[PDB]
């Protein structure tokens, strides 16, 4: 119901930064969680998800191998570590969590609700 | 431990791609939960015969049936009727990949399971898609509780058909659906064989044995 996105901010192209999401009023650790963006004038595109487990882990073509979306079920907060940061990464960045509890490899817009209000990530 | 009776039955239902491959997996099995034995019977009922090594597969067909000493508290027998979950990775060494989701539930008097399952990053001429494996080798699970759940770790082996072997770090984390008491780490030695198969392995029978030792 309530989620919190922080770590935005603006650098250089091939610099990192680490967004957080801190997550309240729900069982964070029975949940797969996701990062969409959103940039200029285009609609939210799927960024990562981590299903409750932490152990499968899905990433849009865009960004594999440069982000690392990650989970602590302690804390109860979602991080995704942006690597490698290029111009077309600029965008606002959103956590949201999946509807359903079963989450298996799902990309959609649409499988995802209580987003955040977003962190402003710019990347020149 | 009523409800968990000597000798139990399970349903299993397998939806899974590799590398590209899909395929569904309808199963049954019985076994006597607290000796920790259990045998299933699975059929490939879409995508058969699977063009990849059965035994990346056999793993994932049930922590139930695990013996238990009486001073181990059984977290995932305590977790029914509801039942448990549980979550995998398998990272092969030759960079294949296999993740696995799963559901325990508990209905009509017997143990219901269902799994999804994704393998990928197997090399075209490895062992897994060559079907060059001889089934696993004996396992020590190391489990341990943390962020409210119990996690499991393994290192693997396969055996190769050509006398060597193909080696596995294996990730696990069961959790109950409702509160239940977690144990201390400890072990648990696990044995899986196929002990029967068709000739395309469309038909499989598979055997575990699991118990729970102190470390």
């Amino acid at each position: 119901v309530q989620l919190v996105e922080s770590g935005g901010g603006l650098v250089q192209a091939g610099g990192s930064l680490r967004l957080s999401c801190a997550t309240s009023g729900f069982t964070f650790s029975d949940y797969a969680m996701g990062w969409f963006r959103q940039a200029p004038g285009k609609e939210r595109e799927f960024v990562a998800a981590i299903s409750w487990s932490g152990h499968v882990t899905d990433y849009a073509d865009s960004v594999k191998g440069r982000f690392t979306i990650s989970r602590d079920n302690v804390k109860n907060t979602v991080y995704l570590q942006m690597n490698s940061l290029k111009p077309e990464d600029t965008a606002v960045y959103s956590c949201a969590a999946a509807k359903s509890g079963t989450w298996w490899y799902q990309r959609s817009e649409n499988d995802f609700g209580s987003w955040g209000q977003g962190t402003q990530v710019t990347v020149s | 431990m009523a409800i968990i009776k000597e000798f139990m039955r399970f349903k299993v239902h397998m939806e899974g791609s590799v590398n590209g491959h899909e395929f569904e997996i309808e199963g049954e099995g019985e076994g006597r939960p607290y000796e920790g034995t259990q045998t299933a019977k699975l059929k490939v009922t879409k995508g058969g015969p699977l063009p990849f090594a059965w035994d990346i597969l056999s793993p994932q067909f049930s922590k139930a049936y695990v013996k238990h000493p009486a001073d181990i508290p059984d977290y995932l027998k305590l977790s029914f009727p509801e039942g448990f979950k549980w979550e995998r990775v398998m990272n092969f060494e030759d960079g294949g990949v296999v993740t696995v989701t799963q559901d325990s539930s508990l209905q009509d008097g017997e143990f219901i399971y269902k799994v999804k399952l994704r393998g990928t990053n197997f090399p075209s001429d490895g062992p897994v898609m060559q079907k060059k494996t001889m089934g696993w080798e004996a396992s020590s699970e190391r489990m341990y509780p943390e962020d409210g759940a119990l996690k499991g770790e393994i290192k693997q082996r396969l055996k190769l058909k050509d006398g060597g072997h193909y080696d596995a770090e294996v990730k696990t984390t069961y959790k109950a659906k409702k509160p239940v008491q977690l144990p201390g780490a400890y072990n648990v030695n696990i044995k899986l064989d196929i002990t029967s198969h068709n000739e395309d392995y469309t038909i499989v029978e598979q055997y575990e044995r699991a118990e729970g030792r102190h470390s």
